[PDB]
């Protein structure tokens, strides 16, 4: 929970800089995994989302919402 | 492109960050204005005495 935070203020930091489009290439590029696994635990794929509904960014999240949609 | 001004001691410079066109981090002289709204830094404000 810590950690939680930690990550949440460096993206509330780093966003707040490339302001969330720039960001959206630098991830699209990023193949970020541990954060964001497309291949498996839908449940984890709540935990993710949501997680970035709760730091409010989320709007990086949409592609793992469709997935989210997809595997039901 | 610059804006100038003075107030109190200080003499501030703004650049908007679209024609900066050449972006770096600085030291601590330099203010980031926020827009209300969206929040980004669009421009770095400059000091002086």
């Amino acid at each position: 929970p810590q950690g939680r935070i930690f990550i949440k203020f460096l993206f509330q930091e780093l966003v707040n800089e490339l302001g969330l489009d720039e960001l959206q290439l630098r991830l699209n590029s990023s193949k970020l995994d541990g954060m964001f696994p497309l291949e498996g635990d839908a449940e984890h794929i709540r935990y993710s989302i949501n997680f970035f509904t709760a730091i409010g960014l989320g709007l990086l999240t949409e592609d793992m919402r469709s997935r989210l949609t997809i595997i039901q | 492109p610059n804006l100038l001004f003075s107030m109190c001691g200080f003499e501030v410079r703004i650049l908007p960050r679209q024609r900066m066109e050449e972006v770096v981090s600085n030291d601590e002289g330099v203010w980031d204005l926020v827009d209300e709204r969206t929040k980004q830094r669009t421009a770095k404000a400059y000091l002086k005495v």
